[PDB]
RNA sequence: CCAAGAAAAGGACUGGAAGAAAUCAUCCAAGUUGGGGACUAUUUUCUGCCGUAUAGGCAG
């Protein structure tokens, strides 16, 4: 509590876990390489105010 | 302190998979059988005629504890930077590297599956080294290791000491162990957490399932190297800001003692001063270990 | 033509699986003293979720059933207010029958059983002289609901579990009960009345 | 109305705060001294426990006797025999109420106060476990009091009623009976 | 399938600005006020005229 | 013992006929959600014989 009083919590009460639900992503076994792709367009559009 | 402060993780494994070899193909997964009886029962054991089981995982190490991922206070930042370097140049990374390295070679990441007729561990790295522990069943936390084995601990310690402390080195290790097994020995993979029990598997690229151990379950084993409290070494704890001990349902660095991370985090100005006068005390070893297992240190 | 009596557990913290095992053990001991007898075990409080906090015994010989009731264990447990006992009376003629068959096939769901089966199969091949070449089954099985009863071995160093299923009765042949008063899948035919009725008596 | 039924100031007494300190107590005194200070504090607190739940118990008694959905409303509406089983829930709320107070942040959930608070609550729960004429209906009353005014029926008529009622009762009961006043 | 958002790719490509304080350091994402997320601050605060 | 005391508002009934809401139209421009993590424990399911058999049936 505001780095002042440490809270009343009994010793055993912090040995408990905190469960959570998460999403995650891993490369599956035996894949040799991963690919990533995207496209890019460029326009000469700074010459004049929209 | 300040409102925003974060570190990211500097050391991490991917997951471990169990498999065996045949004369026909090199990777055949160990599989799990399920009966719906929903409310099910299931089992997993090495099948007849397979003499040994393989387990493999990968590890990356990164020199990422030298700098705060986020910090909202210029004075907090100046100090944390000065401290990491004040420590780095006196050594101490060797000590942390020695402790991490010892755990990989010992094999405790196998948890409940250590009881074999003979376990062999082999390590390869991205710098061209190979290490070989012919039998992992005899190496203690405390004690002198037999000759030629003590030596590989030193060599591995050196590669990792660098991986932890100098940037732009891309260091990978590939750890495979062999378990020589019994006639139809039972295998203990990670369990599923649910709201009877179920076991965890992964999918292969060909659609087969395999038994595995979760990433953080491998990780929890590697980082168990905290024995700096109460001047009584015993066995080490998994590094935790409060010194939690799950087996006894207690906490060794309870805030009531003044020995936790948060009290210690506020004395950084004093530690840097000491390091300049330098011997490294338990108080700075603890702090460095926590910074390596980075997380949120906020709302000061 | 049939007589029964029932026992109920008074304590709210009673472990049904542990305790039920003792009553069966007594029945067995009695069976050993007088081999030519037939007494069946019924669970009048059977449920799909649990085993229930009561047990009953059913037979055809009134005078013999009385002798069983007089066994010292039951008398002690009543005296200390653990058990509520009924008297011996005639079975109502307006009810339906069930089997209470036990299934040992369920043993094959556990690793220990598979290990033993294969060890014997390997050794057994030496007589044939062929190489040991076992062949395993597929990954999926379907089984019915069962409950467990905890059992001690007879004059040995072991303990194990009995797995009980409940089947509905269909009438044929002639009867016999197993040493535990239980029914078997084959060549051990018998039945008991499903006396979930008139249980207000205890 | 969706509002709390709990006392708005039982915790605003500086003595309450002192009382707590006394339960927590101090060494250095004799058994008699400690017991006297302790018991006094407890008696005070006992009263506060009764006050704290006061409007809540009041709600119950009033409504239940005479003839929604929140637990502090529904659990009290239930049978008094059930009340003892709410002890742990009440004690929980109690600490929370202290936690939400400016002074109670020093005391809430402190180990020292556990058994004291629980015991006194349990006690309280175990403990918890003029002629009035109502509902009269008049048909076709004269609404014209005097030739000058319409409105409330003439008061001379009610005084009249009180007395005819008194005479009828007096002929039934041997004792003298007399009516000083009448309310409407 | 897993992806990276358009503007997340974009923020990386346009990370080009080391023209402040006459000391290049690391480049910032172009921003009218010179925002610096890692340090939670701003390098071209209106008070500077920059 | 009341501006006191008593009191039957009832019976009957046809709202109908007829109608066009219409014509026109540009919502646009820019943008980083991120950092860390043990589901297994004081568990209950062992030991065998028949059967070609990881099938199916059995004693303890």
């Amino acid at each position: 509590d505001a780095n002042l009083k440490p809270k009343n919590i009994e010793r055993y009460e912090l040995a408990y876990s905190n469960p959570q639900t998460i999403e995650a992503c891993y490369v599956p076994p035996n894949v040799d390489e991963l690919y990533c792709r995207f496209s890019l367009r460029v326009e000469a559009n700074s010459m004049r105010p929209y | 302190l300040c409102t925003h402060l974060s570190y990211s993780r500097s050391l991490s494994p991917g997951k471990a998979v169990f498999f065996y070899k045949t004369a026909e193909s090199d990777f055949v997964p160990l599989r799990i059988e399920v009966a719906k009886i929903p409310q099910t029962i299931e089992a997993c054991y090495v099948p007849p005629n397979v003499d040994e089981l393989y387990c493999r995982f990968s590890l990356r190490v990164e020199a990422n504890s030298m700098r705060p991922y986020v910090c909202s206070n210029p004075d907090v930042l100046r100090v944390m930077i000065g401290l990491a370097q004040a420590y780095q140049r006196l050594g101490g990374y060797n000590e942390l590297a020695r402790r991490y390295s010892a755990n990989v070679l010992r094999g405790i990441w196998l948890w409940r599956n250590q009881y074999t007729q003979g376990t062999k561990i082999e390590i390869k790295t991205s710098l061209g080294s190979t290490y070989h522990i012919p039998d992992a069943r005899r190496l203690s936390w405390s004690g002198d290791w037999p000759e030629l084995e003590q030596k590989q601990l030193e060599q591995l310690t050196s590669e990792m000491a660098k991986a932890l402390s100098q940037p732009d080195i891309f260091w990978f290790a590939d750890v495979t162990a062999s378990l020589k097994t019994g006639f139809c020995q039972e295998i203990f993979p990670s369990q599923k957490f649910t709201e009877s029990r179920q076991l965890a598997t992964v999918e292969c690229s060909d659609g087969q399932l395999a038994a595995c151990i979760n990433p953080q379950k491998i990780g929890a084993a590697l980082q168990k190297i905290d024995d700096w409290w109460a001047n009584d070494a015993d066995l080490p704890l998994r590094v935790h800001e409060y010194g939690a001990n799950h087996e006894a349902l207690t906490a060794l660095r309870h805030p009531a003692t003044g020995q936790d991370f948060y009290h210690l985090l506020t004395k950084a100005e004093q530690f840097v001063t000491v390091l300049e006068s330098s011997e490294l005390p338990g108080e700075v070893h603890y702090l460095m270990a926590v910074l390596v297992k980075g997380g949120l240190f906020q709302k000061g | 033509n049939r007589y029964f009596f029932a026992i109920r557990y008074l304590s709210d913290d009673v472990d049904c699986g542990l305790l039920a095992g003792r009553c069966i053990s007594i029945l067995h001991g009695f069976r050993q003293a007088h081999p030519g007898i037939q007494i069946g075990v019924a669970f009048p409080e059977w449920s799909d979720r649990d085993l229930g906090r009561s047990i009953a015994f059913v037979s055809t010989n009134k005078s013999l059933l009385e002798r069983f009731r007089e066994r010292s264990y039951f008398q002690v447990m009543q005296a200390d207010n653990f058990f509520a006992l009924s008297l011996v009376l005639e079975v109502p003629d307006t009810c339906q029958n069930v089997r209470f068959i036990r299934n040992q096939n369920l043993a094959k769901l556990f690793v220990g059983e598979r290990r033993r089966r294969l060890a014997r199969a390997k050794r057994r091949a030496k007589a044939r002289g062929e190489a040991f070449q076992p062949h395993m089954p597929d990954e999926t099985k379907v089984v019915g609901v069962f409950h467990s009863v905890f059992m001690q071995s007879a004059s040995s160093g072991q303990s194990y579990i009995l797995h009980i299923q409940k089947h509905r009765y269909e009438r044929s042949e002639d009867s016999g009960y197993s040493s535990y008063g239980l029914a078997s899948n084959d060549l051990y035919t018998g039945y008991v009345p499903d006396l979930g009725a008139i249980f207000s008596t205890l | 109305n969706g509002q709390s039924l709990f006392d708005r100031s039982v915790f605003n007494d500086h003595v309450f705060i002192d009382a707590l300190k006394h339960v927590i107590s101090r060494p250095g005194l004799t058994r008699k001294q400690q017991r006297q200070l302790r018991l006094s504090a407890l008696r005070y607190l006992r009263r506060q426990l009764a006050i704290w739940l006061g409007p809540i118990i009041e709600w119950r008694d009033e409504i239940v006797s005479s003839g929604s959905g929140g637990l502090e409303l529904e659990l009290i509406t239930q049978p008094k025999k059930m009340l003892p089983e709410l002890m742990l829930q009440v004690a929980g709320r109690f600490h929370l109420e202290l936690q939400n107070h400016s002074a109670g942040r020093r005391f809430a959930f402190h180990p020292a106060l556990m058994a004291p608070i629980k015991s006194q609550i349990l006690w309280l729960l175990r403990q918890l476990a003029y002629l009035h004429l109502s509902g009269l209906t008049v048909y076709d009353a004269s609404a014209l009091a005097n030739p000058y005014l319409c409105g409330i029926p003439s008061l001379s008529a009610l005084a009249g009623f009180c007395h005819d009622y008194e005479r009828r009762l007096q002929s039934l009961i041997g004792q003298s009976v007399y009516f000083r006043g009448l309310a409407w």
